[PDB]
């Protein structure tokens, strides 16, 4: 509700986006924010909504791109949505319930800074070891950091992050929905729409499923 | 000032100060200060589009005589299928339309290159942009806003003909004016169709009325043929 | 001073020529109480405008029959719909008792508490469901053109116009039935067949309106 | 005020400023059955009970049910699972059930005498030590204490908004389970097909086209 960057250029934004969090372009049509608690809690989600979104849009287009090159190794052609049912060192059961685990230390250690920021900056059993006073919730830094990248623009590079987790998070909705509607891989439907992409558009291709 | 009937006293509130106002709402459809300022976004619009279809139908129509305008869209063909034309087509006037949409409710607010901050569309006032969409004046901007008005006017009634002579004689707007000429007495509507208290008679619909186009077959309805003189 | 009803006659007291369409026409004194009256007003009105879009859709129906552009009778509209486009009866009428409920029971309650429905409790809707006046709810949504909100005389001209208009349909209304009652076709054939004989073809030589005829 | 129906009268028993801290207010009470303050209290305890018995039994039936219907599961029908549960069970229903009121009654005593006089369950020396977690908080029918593990009713800027959850989703969870009932008898089929059945033809699938709900159209 200032002169900061819109979603849409003339609206009247919400007061309470004020441009304190990265990418606040004033988007809350529903005005889910506008209740501070909530807002609070919705930052971290996006923000890790985004950063796991962005891990996985790469581990599923990078193993496409590459199987399509002569890439050779076990995976290969292997379909994102075909990798659970894929025969590994251990049973499915087995890794998820050591995932879980693994997670259950991670997360409640990150929850615990995020209810008292500066509260689990510290290494449980090398006591000495430790992350900068210096910390918010959602940045970590210290190990986290390791090359310094937040001592430069940290406001442009969180930007950054929030943008290219948006279209992460965006992408990987696709692969759900193309996957479900066009049975195929993604850079599949890619080369199929480059192909042709007049005759490729989901209006054609939902039509003829009608 | 000009009325569009000698000897009348305009509305009260068409006093004089927007282009082509020639003291006509008989319904008092502009009397609202709002409301107006909508009609006369829309009645530009309107304008505009009319004048360029009947522009573009005319010489259609010289350019390509064997394409009847009326059936254009399921003649034309192109690599880039129905499908694919329109897609482009609704990004493009969804966008265009948004901006323009926006001037009228917040008006300074699109004036920006949302691309290129250097450029911006100098103040002006919604139904007119300028700036790069006026590069060049022959005259005066006042004459021409009534001229614009005027010609656009015409072409909206125009436009409105050529859809009534297709739907009547099936023919474009030349071969129409031609027929007309050739017997102006027996071309004429009055000619062409008569309702009496005994009986009514009216000109058939040319139009076939349903048209088969890429598997589909798409609905092709004469205009209120029930009601046709 | 006002032209009445029957000419000579008083007006009413409970009639004093302000609502539209005060001919002093009330002989049983049904509106003699006031909050009474006001109901009444909207009742005249709700009834008048669906007759009016009634009798326009019989009218434009019947002209499209009288052609050969196959359009039911209005009073075989009903089945012809429901057959050709296999549609459901029961799921169409109780859609129709849904958003008729939602809208009749928002005006009714600003009939019982008026501007109550402005509060914003409806998808932040305030303004377009104020109201104007009983009977007249503007606003943006319901008088898109503001033609009520613009030159305060022609609103009062084009009341006067809608109710005449109104009481005109509903006559027509009872026309087209007792019409098709008496004569079993619509109501443009009964149109045509007068014109062609107007002194032979008419409700005294029905055979039903006059029994003794 | 949100209302139930906007230009409706609001009841005077609920615009009172402690019928307004009630979670759920939206000013209901057409039949004035809770105009008495002391039945007011009666009834938003038993509202809750009902909320949260509702919740978990509608979730009881629709997540297996969905999970069966997708395969990750095998759980019978709602109303066809007690006979399949006692089939190859180790006691038999009535056993089951008599030992179920002798459990459900001593916590549902406990929580009654709570609701006669509040806190009256941390008698010292009553509950072996545990009386004084028996104790609930300042506002009937939300205990907290063992009740509330992840102590998440300890955050003020986050209590209304998590009853207001409660209530709403347990009044909608109370009309899912009538809607269970009432699809049963109609359909002969369950929650799951019904709503498969509809969105296949919601136009010719439903309760106007069932022959019962509507026996005079
Ligand atoms: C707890 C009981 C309760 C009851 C009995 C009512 C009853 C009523 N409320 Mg109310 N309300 C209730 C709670 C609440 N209301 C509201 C908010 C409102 C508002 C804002 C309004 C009402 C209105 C009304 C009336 C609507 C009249 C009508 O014919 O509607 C039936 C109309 C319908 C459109 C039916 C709805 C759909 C139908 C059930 C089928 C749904 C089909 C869909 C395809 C669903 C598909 C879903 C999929 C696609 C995801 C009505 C008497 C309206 C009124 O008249 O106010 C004066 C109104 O404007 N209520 C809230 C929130 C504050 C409530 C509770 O929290
Ligand atoms: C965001 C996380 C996540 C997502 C989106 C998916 C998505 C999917 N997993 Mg999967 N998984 C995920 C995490 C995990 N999976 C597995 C282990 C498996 C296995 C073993 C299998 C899948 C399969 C599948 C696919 C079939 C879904 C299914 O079971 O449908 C039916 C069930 C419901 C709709 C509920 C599907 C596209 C299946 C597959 O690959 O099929 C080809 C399969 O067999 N997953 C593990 C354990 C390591 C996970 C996490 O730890
Ligand atoms: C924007 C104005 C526009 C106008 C005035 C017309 C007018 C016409 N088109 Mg055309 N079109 C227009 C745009 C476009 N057309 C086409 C593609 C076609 C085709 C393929 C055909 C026509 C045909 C026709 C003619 C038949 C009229 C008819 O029965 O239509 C009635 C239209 C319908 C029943 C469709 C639904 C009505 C309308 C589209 C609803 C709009 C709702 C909004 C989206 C909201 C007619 C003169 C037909 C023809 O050649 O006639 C012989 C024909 O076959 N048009 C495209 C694709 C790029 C357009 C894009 O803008
Ligand atoms: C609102 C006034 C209204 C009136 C006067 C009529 C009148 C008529 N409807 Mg009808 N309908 C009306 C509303 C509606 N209809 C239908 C749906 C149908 C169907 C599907 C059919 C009719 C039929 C008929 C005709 C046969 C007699 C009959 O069953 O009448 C019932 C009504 C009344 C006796 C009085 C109505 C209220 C006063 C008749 C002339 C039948 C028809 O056309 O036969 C050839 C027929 O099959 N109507 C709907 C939508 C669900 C309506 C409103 O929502
Ligand atoms: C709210 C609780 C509740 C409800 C609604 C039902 C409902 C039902 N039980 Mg069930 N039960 C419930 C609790 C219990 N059951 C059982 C043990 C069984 C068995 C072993 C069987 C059923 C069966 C049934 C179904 C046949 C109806 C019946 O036998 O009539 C009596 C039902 C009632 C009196 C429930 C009404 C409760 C009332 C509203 C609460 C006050 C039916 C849909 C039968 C079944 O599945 O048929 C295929 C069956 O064989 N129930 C136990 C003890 C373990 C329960 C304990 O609470
Ligand atoms: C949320 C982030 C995320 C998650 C959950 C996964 C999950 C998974 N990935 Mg990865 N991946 C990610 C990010 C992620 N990835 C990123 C950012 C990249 C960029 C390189 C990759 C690149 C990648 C490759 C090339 C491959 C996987 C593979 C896999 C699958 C099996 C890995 C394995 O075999 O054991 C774990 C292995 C180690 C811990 C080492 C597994 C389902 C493998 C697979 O699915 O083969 C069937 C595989 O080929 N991923
Ligand atoms: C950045 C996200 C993203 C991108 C780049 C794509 C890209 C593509 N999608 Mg798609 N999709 C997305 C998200 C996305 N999708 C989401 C969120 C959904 C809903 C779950 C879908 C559901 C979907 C279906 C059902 C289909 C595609 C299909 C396609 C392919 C061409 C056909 C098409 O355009 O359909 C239309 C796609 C949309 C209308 C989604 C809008 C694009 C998102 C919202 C981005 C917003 C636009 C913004 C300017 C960013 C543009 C991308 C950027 C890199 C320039 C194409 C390569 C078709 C295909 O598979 O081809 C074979 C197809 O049938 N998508
Ligand atoms: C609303 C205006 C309008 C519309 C909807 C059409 C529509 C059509 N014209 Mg047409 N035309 C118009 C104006 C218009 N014309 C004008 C003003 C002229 C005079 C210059 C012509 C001259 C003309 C000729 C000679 C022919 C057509 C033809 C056609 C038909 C197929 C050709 C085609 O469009 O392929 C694709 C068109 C293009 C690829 C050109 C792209 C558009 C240009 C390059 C950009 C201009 C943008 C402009 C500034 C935007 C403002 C315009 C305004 C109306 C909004 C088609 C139905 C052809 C036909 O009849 O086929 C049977 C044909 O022979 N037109
Ligand atoms: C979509 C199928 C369809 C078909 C085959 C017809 C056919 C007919 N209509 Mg029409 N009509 C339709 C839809 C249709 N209508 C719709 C959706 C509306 C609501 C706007 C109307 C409103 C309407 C009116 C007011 C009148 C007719 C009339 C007529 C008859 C005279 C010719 C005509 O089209 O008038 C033209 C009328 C139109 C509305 C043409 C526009 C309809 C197009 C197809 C919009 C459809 C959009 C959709 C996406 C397809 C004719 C038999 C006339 C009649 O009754 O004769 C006595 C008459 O006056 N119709
Ligand atoms: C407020 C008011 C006021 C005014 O004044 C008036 C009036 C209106 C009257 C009122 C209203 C009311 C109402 C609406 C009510 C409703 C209720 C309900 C529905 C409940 C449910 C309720 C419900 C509930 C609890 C439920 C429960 C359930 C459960 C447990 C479950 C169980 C189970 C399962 C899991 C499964 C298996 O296999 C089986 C079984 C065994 C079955």
């Amino acid at each position: 509700d200032a002169a900061l960057p819109s979603w849409m250029p003339g609206a009247d934004l919400p007061g309470y986006l004020n441009g304190t969090l990265p990418g606040d372009f004033g988007f809350d049509p529903l005005y889910l924010g506008q209740d501070p608690v909530k807002l609070k809690w919705y930052a971290q989600a996006e923000l890790m909504n985004a950063r796991f979104a962005m891990l996985a849009v790469a581990g599923i287009l990078v193993p496409e791109l590459l199987s399509n090159i002569g890439f050779s190794w076990p995976g290969a052609g292997v379909a994102w949505y075909d990798a659970g049912k894929f025969e590994y060192f251990a049973p499915a059961s087995s890794l998820f319930g050591v995932q879980m685990l693994l997670f259950a230390w991670v997360e409640i250690r990150r929850y615990q800074d995020f209810v008292k920021p500066g509260s689990a900056n510290q290494d449980p059993i090398f006591t000495n070891n430790k992350l900068p006073d210096g910390n918010e919730p959602g940045y970590p830094g210290g190990i986290f950091d390791p090359f310094g990248w937040s001592k430069g623009d940290i406001k442009s590079l969180k930007l950054k992050e929030i943008k290219n987790g948006r279209l992460a998070m965006l992408a990987f909705a696709g692969f759900i929905g193309q996957a479900y509607t066009t049975g195929t891989t993604p850079l599949k439907n890619l080369s199929t729409h480059l192909a042709d992409p007049w005759s490729t558009t989901v209006w054609q291709n939902d039509l003829a499923r009608l | 000032r000009p009325l569009w009937l000698p000897g009348s006293t305009p509305p009260a509130h068409l006093k004089g100060d927007l282009p082509g106002d020639f003291g006509f709402d008989p319904l008092g459809l502009g009397a609202n200060a709002e409301s107006l300022k909508w009609f006369k976004e829309s009645e530009l619009v309107h304008s505009r589009w009319a004048m360029a279809a009947v522009a573009g139908i005319l010489v259609q129509e010289i350019v390509r005589p064997d394409v009847f305008w009326y059936n254009a869209g399921k003649e034309v063909e192109s690599p880039l299928g129905p499908l694919g034309l329109l897609a482009v087509e609704f990004f493009l006037m969804h966008w265009v339309e948004v901006r323009r949409w926006q001037d009228l409710r917040k008006p300074g607010s699109v004036d920006q290159d949302p691309i290129f901050s250097q450029y911006k569309l100098p103040p002006h006032e919604v139904g007119y942009p300028g700036g790069v969409f006026a590069p060049f004046i022959p005259g005066d901007l006042a004459e021409l806003k009534v001229k614009e008005i005027k010609n656009g006017r015409l072409a909206m009634l125009a436009f409105v003909g050529f859809v009534m002579a297709a739907q009547v004689t099936g023919k474009g707007p030349i071969a129409a004016l031609q027929e007309h000429l050739a017997d102006p007495w027996g071309t004429t509507i009055f000619s062409k169709a008569a309702v009496v208290p005994g009986q009514a008679v009216a000109p058939p619909c040319k139009i076939p009325a349903s048209v088969s186009y890429k598997g589909i077959e798409i609905p092709t309805p004469c205009f209120l043929q029930g009601l046709w003189p | 001073v006002r032209p009445v009803w029957f000419p000579g006659n008083p007006p009413p007291a409970h009639l004093d020529g302000s609502l539209a369409g005060d001919y002093g026409f009330d002989p049983l004194f049904l509106g003699q109480e006031p909050q009474t009256l006001k109901w009444y007003v909207q009742a005249e009105l709700v009834h008048g405008r669906f007759a009016m879009l009634g009798a326009a859709g019989i009218i434009l129906t019947s002209i499209g029959a009288k052609v050969g552009l196959g359009f039911p009778e209005w009073y075989d509209a009903g089945k012809v719909v429901v057959e050709k486009n296999n549609i459901d009866f029961p799921t169409l009428m109780v859609i129709q008792f849904y958003l008729m409920g939602w809208a009749e029971t928002k005006r009714w309650y600003d009939f019982k508490n008026p501007g109550s429905q402005a509060d914003g409790s409806f998808l932040g809707f305030t303004e377009e469901f104020k109201g104007l006046e009983n009977g007249y709810p503007g606003g943006r949504f319901f008088d898109p053109m503001g033609l009520s909100r613009g030159d305060a005389a022609k609103y009062q001209e084009y009341k006067q116009k809608e109710v005449k208009n109104g009481r005109l349909a509903m006559i027509a209304c009872l026309g087209f039935a007792a019409q098709y009652a008496a004569t079993g076709k619509g109501p443009l054939d009964n149109l045509a067949d007068h014109l062609a004989d107007p002194n032979h073809v008419n409700f005294a030589t029905n055979g039903v309106s006059i029994p003794i005829a | 005020r949100q209302s139930w129906l906007p230009g409706s009268q609001i009841p005077a028993h609920l615009d009172t400023p402690a019928a307004q801290a009630l979670a759920g207010n939206f000013g209901f009470d057409p039949l004035g059955l809770g105009k008495d303050p002391v039945a007011l209290r009666w009834y938003q305890q038993a509202e809750l009970i009902h909320c949260r018995t509702a919740m978990a039994g509608v979730a009881g039936i629709l997540i297996p049910g969905l999970l069966t219907k997708a395969g990750a599961l095998n759980v019978p029908e709602w109303y066809d699972a007690g006979k399949v549960a006692i089939e190859n069970s180790f006691a038999p229903w009535g056993s089951l059930l008599a030992v179920q009121l002798f459990l459900c009654g001593f916590v549902e005593a406990k929580r009654w005498q709570d609701i006669r006089k509040p806190g009256s369950q941390g008698e010292p020396g009553s509950f072996l030590g545990f009386e004084a977690s028996l104790k609930g908080t300042s506002e009937l029918g939300y205990p907290g204490g063992p009740f509330d593990p992840l102590g998440l009713s300890k955050e003020a800027d986050k209590w209304a908004d998590w009853k207001l959850k409660e209530v709403k989703n347990g009044r909608l969870a109370m009309l899912a389970f009538l809607g269970f009932v009432a699809q049963k008898y109609a359909t002969g089929a369950g929650p799951v097909d019904n709503l498969a059945a509809h969105l296949k033809d919601p136009w010719h699938v439903n309760y106007a086209t069932n022959g019962v709900s509507l026996p005079f159209l």
